[PDB]
RNA sequence: GCGAAUGGCUCAUUAAAACAGUUAUAGUUUAUUUGAUAAUUAAAGAUUACAUGGAUAACCGAGCUAAUUGUUGGGCUAAUACA
RNA sequence: UAACUGAUCGGAUCGAGGUUUACCUCGAUAAAUCAUCUAAGUUUCUGCCCUAUCAGCUCUCGAUGGUAGUGUAUUGGACUACCAUGGCAGUCACGGGUAACGGAGAAUUAGGGUUCGAUUCCGGAGAAGGAGCCUGAGAAACGGCUACUACAACUACGGUUCGGCAG
């Protein structure tokens, strides 16, 4: 007897031209720079940030005293800032949309912890906050795609983890055989 | 249909009862009694979800089952895993002397009102028929399905009434007229609290109302969902949510959040 | 509990008609009082 | 060592309890054991141990915090009473939880088909744990037990 | 004595039919619940009300069929059953 | 007010806690009527996919209306009798198809649309097909019964089954 009620929702988006030479060639030179894995990825980002601007237009839509837009649209920005895509002095709607997906994807746990001087690289941070590696908040990170919210983006160290913690994998495998 | 429903949905459960959406797949199923289905909270759900004093399904069947009595409805022993209590009603808890009413919040929701000993003992009924029965006798009946022997001539059908749960005595009553204030039981307006302007009848069959409040906002409702919570002004019990008024989304932003 | 059936009801009776009788003598005693300053 | 904070505390005067949520903080060892954190509950409130009761648990992914429900009883005479049968056999004070489905389900066969005269008889051979079995084991905790 | 007429599965039928959104019941039935209400037991009869009468499961014992929660048949006592 | 039936009701029942008496206190349950809750019948109005190589349809027994009765829980041609002849239709009747149970909704969507909805909510229908019924407040129930059609299980072939997995 089977009646699930959880809810569903893609992450994904197949774009129409499989074969668009230009549009292929910006999301390698973005997997590459941002260290991703799969075009995947790169359209996770774009759905999200279409959500945004389907949400923007809806609200521009709108009389500039309308009861939903007043609100529903201070609060949609409210959140760009948390996430921080818009910088305090870009309140007003119509900079919603002027986003640039390589900005909404430079607030990423990795992004983050690259340019936190916390890695070698957009690569080396990418297996170090698997390794648990990276704690946020009061609670550990471990997954790359983390929204990285203004904030808490203080809170990122090893919290008992090899490098701060106290290491031993590879260490305590390798001297015991030395003897 | 094979004869008379039986059970209740988690989904089909009113919204009244902040209910857990995941929670199981059921929902305890209101006992027909002094209110309406959908209009009721059954005590299960009182104790459980609400006060918090149960928890599991097995702590109530202890409650209401144990040998000492721990609810009371409008002075009343209870021992029924939903009976439903209804709006304006009086819970006590005895082991620890709670007084509680059964009022509607400003969006809706069942919610539970601290009384102190003193209000514990009145009680608001709405007057729901009016008509002489055996042996030329009055009687008044009660949305809380009460009914009444010789009552005072001065009350019209669609009147509200100050009950004396001590004594089973009335006093000081006040019908629905131009001028008075109201709560309002069910519809898309529930919750609020107001001063009547006037009632239009219309007897094609459906007479309508309108009122204001506090920041004077116009209501509209239907009669039937007219509840005289006071006689010129002055309310009669003690509001949950400060006083019966909602907000904007944007109002409850700025007192909040203060946008 | 039988007999103090009709015992209650005789009570609530008479209570009845002795109120009635006050109310509606008021109810008339406010007619002249009215009626009384249009004079 | 931990380090506990009692969180959101309700008092049941009804089923004669306090439910609290408890909060432990074990940076370094392992989730708690239940068992350790029942002492240390126990020592900040300064009530028996046995009187006190903690449920379920929880552990923040990889983070030293752990999140549970505890239950404090006035009377162990009064806990004996309330708590869950299955509590009980968890604190090792009424045992076992033998399999009684098939059987009560072949009974049921047996039964369903026979007239009285046997019925009592096979009756006397249904897997036991009667109820009134359950208050007995519960009455012998009650008197030999005594303390603090 | 209640329950077994809830649920659970399925969509074969079924295009103003069912359904939905609406309305009526001054054209109706509803066990269980909640509130209230009962001074007068009808006539003939009969008559105790500090309270009546008769019978039957379970049980005891005999039995049938190759066969089933089949059931004959004799004896025993209680009801919120029956009268 | 008048009378009718008397098969409507008006307790021959049950606890526990108290307490120097005369008893006291709180309950169980049976059951009548009015309300009340619950749900159900039936009902007003509006809205459905293809199709005229479907144009006239319903009317010997009801098709439309009126009368009186039956019958039902009640309304009603729902059924009987008598009477009138109507009722529907190109603003698509009547008939046929549907791998058609209707909704809530589901998939893609500039806008407008296109295609689905067996399937957790709701309402409906049904339990092998079909009709009949007991009982009850309540079902034509169907994890109840009766007969027929086609079947399933046992047999010492006399007879039997608490035989229906669309749980
Ligand atoms: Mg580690
Ligand atoms: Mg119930
Ligand atoms: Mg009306
Ligand atoms: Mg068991
Ligand atoms: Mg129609
Ligand atoms: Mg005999
Ligand atoms: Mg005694
Ligand atoms: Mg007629
Ligand atoms: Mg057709
Ligand atoms: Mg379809
Ligand atoms: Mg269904
Ligand atoms: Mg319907
Ligand atoms: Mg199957």
């Amino acid at each position: 007897m089977g009646k699930t009620y959880i809810n569903t929702s893609k992450t994904y988006s197949t774009p129409r031209r499989p074969y668009e030479k230009e549009r292929l060639d910006n999301e390698m030179k973005l997997i590459g720079t941002f260290g991703l894995k799969n075009k995947r990825e790169v359209w996770r980002v774009q759905m999200i940030l279409a959500k945004f601007r389907k949400a923007a237009r809806e609200l521009l839509t709108l009389d500039p005293k309308d009861p939903r837009r007043l609100f529903e649209g201070s609060a949609l920005l409210r959140r760009m800032f948390k996430y921080g895509l818009l910088s305090e002095q870009e309140r007003k709607l119509d900079y919603v949309l002027g986003l640039t997906i390589h900005k909404l994807m430079e607030r990423r746990l990795q992004t983050r912890v690259f340019k936190l001087n916390l890695a070698n690289s957009i690569h080396h941070s990418r297996v170090l906050i698997r390794q648990r590696h990276i704690k946020v908040g009061k609670n550990l990170v471990n997954v790359p795609s983390f929204m990285v919210r203004t904030d808490s983006e203080k809170s990122i160290d090893f919290a008992s983890t090899s490098p701060l913690g106290g290491g031993r994998e590879g260490r305590t495998k390798r001297k015991n055989a030395k003897k | 249909a094979r004869g008379p429903k039986k059970h209740l949905k988690r989904i089909n459960a009113p919204k009244s009862w902040m209910l857990n959406k995941l929670g199981g797949i059921w929902a305890t199923r209101p006992s027909q009694g002094p209110h309406k289905l959908r209009e009721s909270l059954p005590l299960s759900v009182l104790l459980k979800e609400r006060l918090n004093y149960a928890l599991n399904g097995r702590d109530v069947t202890l409650i209401l089952n144990d040998k000492e009595q721990n609810v009371f409805v409008d002075g009343k022993v209870r021992r029924d895993k939903g009976y439903p209590t209804g709006l304006m009603d009086v819970v006590r808890i005895e082991k620890t002397d709670q007084s509680f009413r059964i009022l509607y919040d400003t969006k809706g929701r069942f919610v539970l009102k601290s009384l102190s000993k003193e209000e514990a003992k009145y009680k608001l009924l709405k007057v729901t028929a009016k008509a002489i029965g055996p042996n030329q006798i009055p009687y008044i009946v009660t949305h809380d399905s009460r009914t009444i022997r010789f009552p005072n001539p001065e009350i019209k059908i669609g009147d509200t009434l100050k009950y004396d749960l001590v004594n089973n005595k009335i006093e000081n009553f006040a019908h629905l007229e131009s001028g008075n204030v109201c709560y309002i039981q069910q519809g898309n307006n529930i919750g609020r609290v107001g001063i009547i302007q006037h009632i239009e009848k219309h007897q094609g069959s459906f007479d309508i109302c309108h009122v204001k409040d506090a920041k004077g906002n116009a209501f509209a409702t239907r009669l039937g969902n007219i509840f005289v919570l006071g006689q010129g002004k002055k309310s009669w019990i003690e509001l949950p949510s400060g006083d019966g008024v909602r907000e904007t989304i944007l109002e409850e932003r700025k007192r909040k959040f203060s946008y | 509990e039988k007999t103090q059936r009709y015992v209650k009801t005789n009570a609530a009776k008479e209570e009845y008609e002795k109120f009635l009788s006050e109310w509606k003598k008021q109810r008339a005693a406010k007619a002249h009082a009215a009626s009384a300053p249009v004079v | 060592t931990i380090v506990i904070r009692t969180k959101k505390i309700l008092v049941n005067p009804l089923l004669s309890r306090r439910q609290l949520s408890l909060d432990v903080l074990h940076p370094d060892s392992p989730t708690a054991s239940k068992e350790k954190i029942r002492e240390e509950l126990a020592k900040q409130l300064k009530v028996d141990a046995r009187n006190v009761v903690v449920y379920g648990f929880s552990t923040q992914y990889g983070g030293g915090k752990s999140t549970g429900f505890a239950l404090v009883y006035d009377n162990q005479q009064y806990l004996l009473k309330y708590e869950p049968n299955y509590r009980l056999r968890k604190v090792k004070i009424l045992g076992e939880k033998p399999n009684t489905r098939r059987s009560f389900k072949e009974l049921k066969r047996k039964i369903k088909r026979t007239s009285g005269k046997a019925i009592t008889k096979l009756l006397s051979e249904k897997k036991g744990d009667t109820w009134a079995s359950v208050q007995s084991k519960k009455s012998d905790h009650l008197k030999n037990f005594v303390a603090k």
